[PDB]
């Protein structure tokens, strides 16, 4: 991705504070919860059917602490999440069958993790270049159609 | 629809905001102009700058919009029929639009309430606002 | 809501498949099932082979929902709350697999009524079956 | 993208039956009138108002052909639509600001506007075939995020 370098300042001066030991793991909780047909994909983490249940569940918060790391990843490789995310580039798109819509909602629930989190310091112009890593991330995930 | 508690929730968040209903209304368009430029070229006649008063304006108009929404949970399609004809018809929106403005709407909500925005009021208005913009670009259905 | 034009070509084109609405149910099923293949994982226990009977049966089904959906164009939302409910709170089906089926049902329609499948047709049937999934997916909302 | 022998087989057999003249600003002309917003991005055109007036349209049909042109060069290279569309991949991406949605509404209506002239030729496996590139050609336009 392009970001000009007030943007990807603010980006990382912004992840610097993420608790990344929960952010991911809420991420992920609310993607289940507010979109329920997600919660098809990991059945093997046991009733969802409540949010409460869905967000302490540990699978939950242990998984969203990878996808964390994925983003972290890109953060770090802008311009190259083409191959930084290119293995799972392969597993969400050829092994899964993710519809890329899905990697779309869930960046932007994390979007809106981050300013749940940041409150007003999670400014419209530092939403902006977020939108920019959100957007590039989830399509280095659908990069990859084999 | 919305559940009972789904109605409880979005009017607790519209109680909550209160006043500030106009101002998160342009709020969320200058943060969806900024983050999805492309939006801009609806609003091509507007000062779509920041301080903008035409913002602030139609902030305010959005958010007097939704209220109307708000008291017409069940109704709706009605209620808001002539906006689904100024979007869908004359302006022709692309539908993609509506889940950015809000999913706009959801941060600044989230920005200024960081403690009530629970995942369960996230859910709440998520589905509300789904339920607007379905209303809106229903006149290409 | 669709025209007066819009459920005159949708009707003319029920009335033009008459018979074949289960069979054409059955391909838009297969075709759906092949082209995206992640659509399979919703009918497990099923049979999705070819000349399946499975298949065949739920083609009926959907063909005899959406002959239902044609005779409530106006009430869609209430003539389908159960259907709504099976498919978005029991089912839990992606919302993107609606446009995916339509769009299957379309093609299906297409190749097998070339002549007929002009593009005001073509319009007519997209915005009735965008109404059809909007209702189907509307308990998420 | 990756296809069976068979798939690629038949979509190039297909193809070649393909009138390039026409094909092309038939898909634009019907993305045009089915989904009205998309009539946005080509104002120049004239008054759309109408489905006869979209699809006898001449920029409209010069245009298509040119639409046409591109999936033509993809099915020439399948897996290198990367490079390929490259370049429209900037134009429609970085200069245009298509949402990559919209790419897969106008891929979809040309598999059906194969499907209204193929008739019964364009079998459910056939269809399954142009899914697959019209899939990977929507990906590579998506692609350039920069
Ligand atoms: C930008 C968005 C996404 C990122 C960055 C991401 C990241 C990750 C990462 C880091 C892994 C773990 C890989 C490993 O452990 O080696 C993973 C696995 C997986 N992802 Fe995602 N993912 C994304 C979106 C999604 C979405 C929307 C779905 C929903 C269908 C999904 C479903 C899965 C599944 C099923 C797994 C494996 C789950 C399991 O271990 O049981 N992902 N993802
Ligand atoms: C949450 C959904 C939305 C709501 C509640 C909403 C509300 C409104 C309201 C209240 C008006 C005034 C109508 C009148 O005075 O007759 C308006 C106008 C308009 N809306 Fe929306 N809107 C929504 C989404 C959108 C989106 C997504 C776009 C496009 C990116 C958009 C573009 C417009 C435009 C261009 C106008 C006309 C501005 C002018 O020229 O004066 N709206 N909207
Ligand atoms: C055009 C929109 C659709 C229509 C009109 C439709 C119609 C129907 C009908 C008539 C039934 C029978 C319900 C009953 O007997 O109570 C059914 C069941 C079901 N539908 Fe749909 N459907 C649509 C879209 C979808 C989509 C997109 C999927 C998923 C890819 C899907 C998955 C299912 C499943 C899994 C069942 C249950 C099958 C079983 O286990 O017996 N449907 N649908
Ligand atoms: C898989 C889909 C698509 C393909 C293969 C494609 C192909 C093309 C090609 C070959 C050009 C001409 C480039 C040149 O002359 O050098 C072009 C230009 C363009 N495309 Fe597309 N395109 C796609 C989808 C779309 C969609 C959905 C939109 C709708 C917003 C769009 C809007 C445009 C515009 C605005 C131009 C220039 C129009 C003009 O010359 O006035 N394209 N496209
Ligand atoms: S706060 C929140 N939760 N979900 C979402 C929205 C964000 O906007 C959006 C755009 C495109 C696709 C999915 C999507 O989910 N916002
Ligand atoms: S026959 C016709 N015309 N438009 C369409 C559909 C095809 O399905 C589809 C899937 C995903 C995104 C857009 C879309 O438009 N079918
Ligand atoms: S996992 C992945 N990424 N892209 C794709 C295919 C299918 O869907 C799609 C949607 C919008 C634009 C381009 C594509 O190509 N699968
Ligand atoms: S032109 C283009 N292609 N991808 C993108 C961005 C924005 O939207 C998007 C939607 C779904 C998956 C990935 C992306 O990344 N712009
Ligand atoms: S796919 C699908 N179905 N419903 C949605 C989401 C995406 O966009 C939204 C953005 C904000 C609030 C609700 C939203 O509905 N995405
Ligand atoms: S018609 C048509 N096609 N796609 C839609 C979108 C419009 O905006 C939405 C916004 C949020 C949730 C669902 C939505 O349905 N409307
Ligand atoms: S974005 C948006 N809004 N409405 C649509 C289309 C896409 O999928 C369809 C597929 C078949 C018939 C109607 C359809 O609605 N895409
Ligand atoms: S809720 C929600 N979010 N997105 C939708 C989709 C569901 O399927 C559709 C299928 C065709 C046209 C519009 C559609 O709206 N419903």
């Amino acid at each position: 991705v392009h970001l000009t370098p007030e943007e990807k300042s603010a980006v990382t001066a912004l992840w610097g504070k993420v608790n990344v030991d929960e952010v991911g793991g809420e991420a992920l909780g609310r993607l289940l919860v507010v979109y329920p047909w997600t919660q098809r994909f990991f059945e093997s983490f046991g009733d969802l059917s409540t949010p409460d249940a869905v967000m302490g569940n540990p699978k939950v918060k242990a998984h969203g602490k990878k996808v964390l790391g994925a983003f972290s990843d890109g953060l770090a490789h802008l311009d190259n999440l083409k191959g930084t995310f290119a293995t799972l580039s392969e597993l969400h798109c050829d092994k899964l069958h993710v519809d890329p819509e899905n990697f779309r909602l869930l960046g932007n629930v994390l979007v809106c993790v981050l300013a749940h989190h940041f409150g007003k310091e999670f400014t419209p112009p530092v939403q902006a270049a977020y939108q920019k890593v959100v957007a590039g991330v989830a399509n280095a995930l659908a990069h990859k159609y084999h | 629809v919305l559940s009972p508690a789904d109605k409880t929730n979005v009017k607790a968040a519209w109680g909550k905001v209160g006043a500030h209903a106009g101002e998160y209304g342009a709020e969320a368009l200058e943060r969806m102009f900024l983050s999805f430029p492309t939006t801009k070229t609806y609003f091509p006649h507007f000062d779509l700058s920041h301080g903008s008063a035409q913002v602030k304006g139609h902030g305010k108009k959005v958010a007097d919009a939704l209220t109307n929404a708000v008291a017409h949970v069940d109704d709706m399609p009605n209620a808001l029929s002539a906006l689904s004809d100024l979007h869908a018809h004359k302006l022709r929106v692309d539908p993609v639009n509506f889940k950015l403005l809000s999913h706009c709407l959801l941060v600044t909500l989230a920005a200024h309430l960081p403690a009530e925005f629970t995942p369960a009021v996230h859910a709440s208005l998520d589905k509300f606002l789904a339920s607007v913009s379905t209303v809106l670009t229903s006149k290409y259905r």
